[PDB]
Order: C-alpha cells, then structure tokens, then sequence
C-alpha cells in the first residue's frame, strides 16, 4: 500500500527526490544516465564516477529486532555478448550496510541476483536467483526484472521474482540490524566495464504479501503505455524487429511478392537465438498533432511502416482482395494504405495490431496461418484458451549496446 | 555541379536514356525494367531498387551511398569504374 | 521439408485407389497434414486433412464416406483410402503440410499460402 | 511401426539399430569401421572379424508365397589400383539365406553386383548390373551406389541401380520363400583382402515402384549437405583436385599470370582417366564458429583457397578489373580475398560455386570460356536444357586408399 | 597440329570485296565457334563477326552485318570471311579464331586472349583511295 | 638463427647480404634478385613465385619442404647447399 511507504525513490524537477513524504535526500554523483521516456529509470556505470547516494530521514533507519520491513525495485542487468560476463565474482549494486558490514546488500553474479541481510552481531543470511543463460529467448537477460524482498522477523525472508516468490529462508536466528544510514547505488568490485539500470526503488515497513508484490509488478509501471521486449516504453519512428510469442524460434521476412514468411529459423549463439534477425518495422501516429509523447499507449490508431532501408519505409496493409477469411499482411511499395489503419492494444508486455478498415470495420489481429503473416479476426475469439491462442502477441525488440550478436 | 533530383518513385520502363552528371537523392526505382540505359558520373544517395530488371544497361564512372538493391538483376559487370559505399545487394533475381 | 505422393492410377466408376504421402524433415506431430485436388480448369479444391495428435479428421462435403485419410505410428506416412471412385474425382491430388500453430481455418479454395509444404501431385483418372 | 518399413538399421550412440519400429536386434562383431562425417555408413574387411549380424524380430521374418517384398541399401566397392579385383569369382557381402540356401543374397564379381532370391525347393532368379571397368569417369568404382530391389510375387523381380530400373526377370516359378532369421554384412570366398561399404540398409513389406526407389535416392543422404566425388559429405579444410561435368578428360592447372586453364587432356590408365590430376582446393568457412562442424552445406559461405604447397594458400577471386562480362578466377599471390565470398550450392552430387562481392553483389557461377576458369552470370538463366549448361557443375576429388594410380 | 593461318587480305580501293581464308588445324568446325576479330593500328581488338556450324548460326557486329558474311567448309577444313563494299575504317589485321563451343557462348565485343582457345598470325586489310 | 616467418616480399632487393636467418613460411613473389647472397640461412617450408636473379646465390644455406614455382633459381646459385624435399615446377627456361 502507501500507508507502509517509507522511501519511494522517483524522478521530479532534474533529480530524484523522495515521494514517501520522510523527506530522505537523494543525490546523483558523476555520470548517472537518465532514460528519456522514463527518467525514474537510472543507469549506473562503473568506468567512471557514476553513482546515487540516499541519506536516509533519521526516523526510517532500520534499528529494530521484530519490525518487518520489505524492499522492492527493478533492475536491468546487460550480458553484451554474453562471454564478457562469463566470470564467477559476486559484485554489489545496492549496499546499505554500515562500517560492520551490518543492514542489507543486493549484489550480482554472472545471471544471478543475490540479497543478504547481516545482523549487528554479524550473522547472516542470504537469498539468490540463478535466471541462466538464454535458452531459445530469456525473459530476463538485458530486461527489467522485478526484484521484491520481504523480512518477517518472527518468520522468513522471501525474495520475488515478477511477483513469483523464488526462495524463502527463516531470519529468526538474526537478533538486531542497523542498517546504514546511506543506500548506496554503485557497482563495486566488478571484474568488467558494465551498466546497471534501477528503477522504483521503494522501503516498506511491513511484509508485503503476495497481493501487494502483483499490485506493485502490475501497476509500477504504466499500463496504459505499450512494453517493448526489453520492457521499455514502446516508441514512435523507432526500427523495430518482430519476435511472435507462440514462435519465439522464428522470425519474420520479406518475400519478392510482398507477403512475409515466418517460416525463417533464428539462429544460434551457443543456445541463444539471434534477436535481431528478420524484417525492421515503425509505428507511425496517424493523427499526429501536438502529442507531446512518442509513447505507444492501448487503443491508438496508428500505421505499421516496413523498413527496406533506414530512408525508405512502406506501408504494411492487409490484402483484402482475396476470397480467404483470412488476409495476408503484404508491402505497398507505392506507398498506398488501402483505407486501413491499426489499433494498438496489449496483455501485460506482448502487444496485439488490429487491422481495420477506415470505415470502422474489422480485418483482424496481425497472427500467422501456415508460413506466412496474416489478419485473422479468429483470435478475437480465441485470445486466452486455445494451443494457437498467443499467435496473435508480438514484442518489439530494439538494437541496443545491452544485447551484442554478431 | 550535378543536375539535382530528391524524394521521386519511378516505376515505369526507362529506354534508350544516357543520364550524365546527375545526383538521385533518396530515388526508388520499383518494377523498372532498364533497356540500353547508362549513368555517367551520377551519384545515388540513399536510392532503392525493387523487382529490376536490366539489358544493355550500365553504371560508369558512378558512386553509391547507403543504396539497397532488393529484387534485381544488377550483377557485378553493370557497375564500371564505380563506387558502391555501403550499398547492399539483398535477394537477387536468378542468384 | 519434402512431400512425394504416389499411389495414383486410372480407375473405373466404382473402383478404389490408395495415396501415399511420405514426409522428410518434419513429423506430424507439428503439421496438420492435408489433400487438395485440382480437376482440369478448376482452381485448387481442398479435400481433406488429419490431425495427428487428436482423433479428428475433416471432409469436404462432397467426398466424406468413400474417402479416408490416415497416418502411421512413426507419424511421416499420409494415406488417403479412395473408395467408389465417381468420375469427377479425377484430378491431381496434393498432400500438403499446415502449421498447426496457425489459425486454424480451413478455406475450400486455398491458394499457395494456405500450406507450408505442398507435393508434387499424383494423377487420379476415373474413365468408363 | 505400420509403415511399409519393416527394418531400418540407422546409428545411435555407438551402435545400430533398428528405428522402424519392429525391434531387430543390430549386433557388431570385430572391427567394423564407422564413417565419422556419417555413421550410417559402416565398412567391412575380409582380412580379421568384421561383420554386422541383424537378428530380425520373428514378426518380420519372410516366410510367404505371395507377400512382396523389397530391400533398399547404399554399397561402396573400392577397385584399388583396377589389377587385385580383376578375377571372375562370385562373393556374398549379405546374406539373408537358411541351411537348405532358401531365402535372398547379394554377392559381388569384378565390377558387379548380383541379387540372388530362391525358394525351399531350390528354384532361384538371379539379377545382375555390371558397371565395368572406368571408361573416362566411372559414376560406380569407389562410390555409393543406391541398389533397390523389389519383388511382385505374381511378376517380376526387379533391381534398380542409383533409381534406374537395370534388370528384371520373372519368379512366378518361386513358391514359399523363408529367408534367414539373420542378415549376415561379411565379405566371404573373396579371393583377395578388400573392404567393402553399406548404409541405409531396408527392409520393406511392399513392391516399391519408381517415385518411391527416386525419392530414396534423393533424400537418403542429407540434401542440404554437399557431395564429394565418392559421394560422401563434402568437408571444410580438406585438399580437393576438381572436375568438371561437362569436361571430364580435362583437368584444371595453373598459369603464370595466376589464370587457371581447362585446356589440359587427362593422362588414361587403360581407359580410365586420372583423377588425382590437376591443382588442389581447400574450402573455408568465413563465418567459423567452434559450434560448427567440418561438413559443406547449402547456401554456406566459404573461399575457396588455391593449394600452392601443404602451408601455403592463396584465395582464389574473380578478377573484375576487365571489360568482359565474364570474370577470369585469378590466384592471390598477396592472400587478399578482394571483398569477395563464394556461395555453395548443388544439384544432386553436383556442385556449384557462386562467387559474390561481400555487399552481395552477384559475379558468377564458377564454370569455363574458352580455355580459362570464369565466373559468370549466364549459367544462372541456362542451369538446365542447354548444352553448356553443365560447365558450372564441379565434383571434389579427394585422395584416398580406395582408388590408387601410379 | 593446333594451328589457324589467314590468307586473301591486302589492299583494295573502297566499295571492293575480299575473301579472308582461316585455314584451320588440329580441331573440327562441330566443335569450336569460329571468329573473326579486328585491330586497328593501335586500338584494342574489336570482334567482328561469329559463326556456330553445327546449326547454323551467324553472329555480326552492328557495324558489319549485310555486308561481311561469315562461312565454313568442313570440306577443306577452312573458315570463310566473304567481305563485300569495303568502307575506310575497316582497315585493320583481321585474325580468325576458335571458341570452344562448350563454355559460356557470350560475345565481348573487345576480347582479350582468354576470350578464345587458338589465335592465327593476322593479315592485313588496308582500304585507301 | 635469427628467425623471420610468416612474411611476403614482392619487392626487389639490391647489393643485400643476409646472414644467420631461419625463414619460415616466407614468400618470395615477383621479387627481382640483384646482387644478394644468402650465407648460412634456413629456408623452412618457403615458397618463390615470379623470381628473376641477377648475381644472386644461396652459400651454405639449407632447404626444407620449399616449392620454386616460376623462378629463374637454377641450380648454379645454389653453392654448397642442401635441398631437402624441394621442388622446381615450370622454371623460367623457356
Ligand atoms: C525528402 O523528403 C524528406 C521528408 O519528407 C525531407 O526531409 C525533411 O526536410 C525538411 C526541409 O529540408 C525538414 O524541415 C524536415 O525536418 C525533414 N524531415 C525529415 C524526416 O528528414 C527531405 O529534405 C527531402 N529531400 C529533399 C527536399 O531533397
Ligand atoms: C568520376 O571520375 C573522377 C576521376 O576519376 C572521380 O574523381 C576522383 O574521385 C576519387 C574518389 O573521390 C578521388 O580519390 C580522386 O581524387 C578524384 N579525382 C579527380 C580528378 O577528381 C569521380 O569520383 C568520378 N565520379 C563519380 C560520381 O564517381
Ligand atoms: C506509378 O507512378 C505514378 C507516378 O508517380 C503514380 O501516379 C502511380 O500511382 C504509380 N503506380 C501505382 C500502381 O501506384
Ligand atoms: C558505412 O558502414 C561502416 C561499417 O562498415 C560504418 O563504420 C560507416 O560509418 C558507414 N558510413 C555511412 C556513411 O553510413
Ligand atoms: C605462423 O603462422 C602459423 C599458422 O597458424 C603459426 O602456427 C605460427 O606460430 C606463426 N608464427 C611462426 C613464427 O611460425
Ligand atoms: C607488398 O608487401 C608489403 C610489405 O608487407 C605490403 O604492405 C604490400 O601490401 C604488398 N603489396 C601488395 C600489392 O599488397
Ligand atoms: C654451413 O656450413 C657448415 C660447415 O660445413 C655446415 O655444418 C652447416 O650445416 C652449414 N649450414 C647450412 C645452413 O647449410
Ligand atoms: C621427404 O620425403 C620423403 C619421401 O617419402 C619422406 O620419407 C620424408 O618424411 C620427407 N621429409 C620431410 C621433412 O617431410
């Protein structure tokens, strides 16, 4: 809830300040990055001075033995070409323990998130999660990761993972913790050059439950606007590649005629399919006016462009003159629309494209039937409960420096 | 000192042409069939190529620059004495 | 990724023929497998078609009852029994291959894009 | 099972076995040599224990009058130095025959191969196919040749050499036949040492007609891998000599000028011409991954390096800087590719090699004009019905025991 | 034996005719395309004309066709160039040669030498007032 | 003893003595020779393409696995030397 927020790390007015109202101050020091579409999320670097120290208010120090308390944030952690990170060496991101290692740490391995919580006396206690190396596509890798932490003192210590609870372990062993009076955002003993990204950090002081942790992972970020794959806000005039839900092994080309296959099996990087293979697309806004966002949000109307070359883009359109029920998704290399338009919308992070008519009709959601992309309004009956169901979600995957194939 | 021409598609047969000095910016050549035609001297800036086909046609003395030829015939004897700068051949007729 | 079709023949008005669909590269466990028919100057004319993993099969309106599709237990052979053959059966006859993770509409007159994989056909031929 | 297969014998982690369904048992006895490119195929010796015993399930044992039958396999016969094997003696290499000879055989003679099929009477039919003696290129001695074998017991007997029909005679005078339990692969009375090669050996339980034998012959070996000379995996970092389908008494050298010349007749030992004549070639992965095994695929792209010694290598490239549509292949004295690739391709055990600028530029299929390797556009437009259509087709010869000159 | 010699160029006042005779040997005319090609006093080679006698075939350069004709005999062994109104600038050394008639059958209008198997020695047509 | 390898010259060398080298791998082609002498040198696994001497011998040096393709390298230049497993191919006799 609110009532149990003690420190709501957010972005207002060129900072980071704290919304809790315990008025905890924050402060940026060296090269902190700032995303331009969500500047509550923060990049840290550990080549140069980059960091963000929170003082905390005297009043939400933790200096109890039975008071529960629960910790949560979001964390981006990129493998680049996923031999660089390749290194057993637990490295600390987040460190809120005093001169006698005495509070809590969040620390990283190579795809590994480790918690530990230290006494006063010195005794410990740890909780991880172990996501591994992408086997086909990760859900984790180079992506915003919901990290939760909640400490029953007359109980155990559970870490969450997107709202999944990961591992438990009892704390009733742990007497009295000081935490630091700083929590520092810093990446500390890291065998390579990296980034970190952290977004919506927040202390409660009570033990979260499984309710409140998917309220959180749910709500946090906005679920009006559309996710790209990496779980950035989807863009306007950003090149896109496609990856379908239902065939994460396949990617989407471009055929002489016009039509696009799916037919084309991604790649391999020592288990890992290659994410930036297969046809670039744009969102265009239709209406587009003064709309200070180039954010994609649910029920926009907007044109699906393909990328031949970075200056040359072509309408996508659903071919309707054929006597199939369903119509194939074809280029007009003329540059006509044929009277369509697309209706954005989303289930949590996979996106859906309507294809309707100017007129207000239907021609259906983009999915596939056989080897090729088609418009089908048969998933508007069939979203949820059939084997062929997630045809219709799509995820956008942007080139960025995070995820390195070649 | 080239003849200019920017943001133009050009989807008909093109025939018996000698095109010298001239700079095609962000041109799109789609469904052309080029018959005894030759640039001279010509630059093609951020130009595309779809569904070409090409007889007695070539490309002397000519630079390109970030071009995408997609669905052509322009095989390596077309292009004399010129200069292809991250200009990429995708998908060729009969190749 | 190859379908070969035999088993195709001249037969009479009440006769009986038995295709054979071999598959390389792909089972039918991940493919709905199918028969199209193209008589001479129609346009393709989807027959029928077997979904491994269930126990349901599809006819087109006409053919049901004296024609029955089949597949084996190593799930790579397609068989089409056609029995009290009619003379407007004959027709090449196709065994193609559908993604079962596509939309499952099944369209009368399919064009090229309606399968994955398509044969290369074999002659069926009803004369008196 | 309930296929038309009633035994398969495949490799599966160090042995074979049978993957029709009906379970025979597949046992080694001595040393049987397996193909490391493909374990399919397996070798056989004469001069120590070597054999390969099929125990067939009792299910599957032919012992009817009426029932057809056919038997499918791959056989390679090295011929040495063409004088060991030159003597008129009849040898079993598999046998399927009981005590009282009833059953089926196949036996070899010089340059010959013998069906054998009797009945529990002793009536019998024989079918034959002799190949001969190389008369300019052999498409038999030491290479996989596909023998089919079909049965219509109201009919003919029928042998199919490589999905041609050779032979057939008549075995309505065969009444019931029951072969052996077992199916003995051991060369036995050949009058000299020799080994010989099987794959793909089949057993099915209907006559095969003529588009079932061509597509056994077509898709048995892997089509997406490319061919050598013998018919076995073409492979990366291996010392090829090349021929040309449509030249096959010539031989490529070298020039002076770094030309490669096709005027150059075959030297003949009786009337079979040299193979392990002519320049070396060695095939090189540009995209190489320790992923990736050594065999050459469709669509792979590779440079194909000229073999000046054992250590030296020089990348063959079409010289471009001429006025000719065609481009003469040139040596690198400088080891400079020239911003050039080479795609591979094949049709059947024929291969072709299109030379690419690295922007994707087509140049040409590898073929010949006049006396002079070129790569050239016009064999894209005739790969079929003209009569110089097969100069883009290239075998790769590699030297090996089987096939011996002095 | 391979060898191709020319004979019957000389000088002959414009609007004249001669008859070039490649005697050829070593090989048959079913299996090479056969060729005339020019050099003019210090230009490049320049094809003229082609001829394919296992069907027959003629191929001219748009400068010469209608009044050159490319001939053979496989009776006397001999490729024929029945040259007919001379005109000024096809004064040159005129070589025949021989193609295999297997390889690519593209015509370059400039060959080099790996355009053809065997070359003859040339013989001079001069064409002056 | 001072060894060099895995090295290409296509230039001409002039009024040269190299004494006391181990070439290995070392390519000499197109390289015009010009009064140069080699004294105890090594030549392992070397090559010569398109090579012209003028005044130029090999004194006391020692050849292992070389290949003389196109050279004029005849068998004058090499004084009190050892040729092991090296071949000439199409010299430039004529
Ligand atoms: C081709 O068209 C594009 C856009 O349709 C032109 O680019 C714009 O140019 C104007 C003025 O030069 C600018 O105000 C816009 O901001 C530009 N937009 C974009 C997206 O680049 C381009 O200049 C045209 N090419 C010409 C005229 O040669
Ligand atoms: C036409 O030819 C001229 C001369 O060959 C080219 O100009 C040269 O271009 C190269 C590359 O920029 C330079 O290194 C030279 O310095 C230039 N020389 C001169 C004389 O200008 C010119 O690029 C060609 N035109 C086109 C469109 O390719
Ligand atoms: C071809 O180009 C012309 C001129 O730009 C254009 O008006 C026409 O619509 C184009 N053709 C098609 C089919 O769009
Ligand atoms: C061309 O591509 C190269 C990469 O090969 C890149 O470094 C260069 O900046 C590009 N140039 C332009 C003008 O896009
Ligand atoms: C030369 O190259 C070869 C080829 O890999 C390598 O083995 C060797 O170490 C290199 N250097 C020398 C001095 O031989
Ligand atoms: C000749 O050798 C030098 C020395 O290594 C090299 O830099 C140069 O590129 C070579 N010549 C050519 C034409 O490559
Ligand atoms: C040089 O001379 C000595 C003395 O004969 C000899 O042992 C040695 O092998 C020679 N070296 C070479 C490289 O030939
Ligand atoms: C030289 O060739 C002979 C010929 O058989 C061989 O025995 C010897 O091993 C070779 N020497 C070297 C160094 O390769």
């Amino acid at each position: 809830i609110k009532s149990s927020s003690v420190l709501n790390m957010r972005y207002k007015n060129d900072k980071y300040v704290d919304t809790s109202g315990y008025d905890s101050n924050i402060n940026i020091n060296g090269d902190v990055y700032k995303y331009p579409t969500n500047k509550n999320q923060f990049g840290i670097y550990n080549d140069k001075l980059s960091e963000v120290n929170i003082s905390q208010n005297d009043y939400i120090i933790y200096d109890n033995k039975y008071k529960n308390f629960s910790i949560s944030f979001w964390v981006r952690i990129p493998n680049y070409d996923n031999k660089i990170v390749n290194v057993n060496n637990e490295y600390t991101i987040i460190n809120c323990m005093r001169d006698n290692n005495s509070g809590w740490k969040v620390s990283l391995n190579h795809n590994e998130i480790i918690w530990t919580l230290q006494d006063n006396a010195g005794i410990n206690q740890k909780l991880a999660f172990n996501y591994g190396n992408a086997n086909g596509i990760s859900d984790y890798i180079n992506k915003w990761i919901f990290v939760t932490i909640t400490n029953d003192r007359l109980g155990d210590s559970k870490l969450y993972i997107n709202g999944n609870l990961i591992d438990q372990k009892s704390i009733l062993n742990l007497g009295n913790i000081h935490v630091s009076d700083n929590i520092l955002f810093k990446i500390v003993n890291c065998s390579y050059t990296r980034y970190i990204g952290i977004r919506y950090f927040n202390i409660f002081d009570k033990e979260l439950d499984e309710t409140e942790i998917q309220t959180l992972y749910s709500n946090e970020p906005n679920t009006n606007i559309l996710k790209d794959f990496w779980g950035n806000y989807l863009l306007y005039d950003k090149e896109y590649y496609l990856l379908n839900v239902l065939k994460p092994n396949n990617f989407i080309d471009r055929r002489k005629d016009s039509t696009l296959s799916i037919n084309n099996i991604r790649s391999t990087i020592l288990l890992a399919n290659r994410l930036y293979s297969g046809i670039k697309v744009k969102i265009q806004r239709v209406n587009n006016s003064s709309t200070n966002d180039n954010l994609v949000r649910k029920n926009d109307q907007v044109y699906i462009n393909f990328v031949a070359s970075k200056t040359h883009l072509f309408p996508l359109y659903a071919d309707t003159a054929t006597t199939n029920k369903e119509k194939t998704i074809k280029i007009s290399s003329s540059g006509n629309r044929f009277n369509q338009v697309v209706v954005m919308n989303s289930v949590g992070n996979n996106c859906t494209m309507n294809f309707k008519n100017n007129n207000g009709n239907n021609i259906g959601l983009l999915g596939f039937k056989a080897d090729t992309v088609v418009a089908s309004t048969w998933y508007y009956t069939h979203m949820r409960d059939h084997t062929n169901s997630n045809g219709c979600f799509w995820n956008f995957i942007s080139e960025e420096h995070g995820w390195q194939e070649k | 000192e080239r003849d200019k021409y920017a943001n133009f598609t050009i989807n008909f047969t093109m025939e018996n042409q000698i095109h010298t000095g001239m700079e095609y910016d962000n041109g799109r050549f789609i469904g052309v069939k080029f018959k005894s035609v030759t640039f001279k001297d010509s630059v093609f800036k951020e130009c595309y190529f779809e569904d070409v086909t090409s007889s007695n046609t070539f490309f002397r003395n000519c630079t390109f620059i970030n071009t995408v030829f997609y669905n052509t015939d322009l095989f390596e004897y077309k292009f004399v004495n010129s200069r292809l700068i991250n200009s990429t051949f995708l998908h060729n007729k009969e190749g | 990724l190859q379908l070969v079709e035999t088993g195709g023949g001249l037969v009479k008005p009440g006769g009986s023929l038995r295709l054979s669909c071999v598959v390389s590269g792909f089972t039918f466990d991940d493919y709905r497998m199918a028969w199209v028919r193209q008589a001479p100057g129609k346009e393709l004319e989807w027959v029928s078609s077997i979904d491994s993993w269930s126990i349901n099969t599809y006819y087109e309106d006409s053919v049901k009852g004296r024609f029955t599709i089949s597949t084996d237990n190593a799930k790579n052979t397609l068989y089409l029994q056609m029995s009290s053959l009619k003379p407007e059966d004959t027709a090449v006859y196709y065994c193609a291959a559908e993604d079962r993770l596509g939309v499952p509409t099944i369209n009368a007159h399919p064009s090229k894009y309606d399968y994955n994989y398509w044969g290369q056909g074999t002659q069926v031929t009803v004369s008196s």
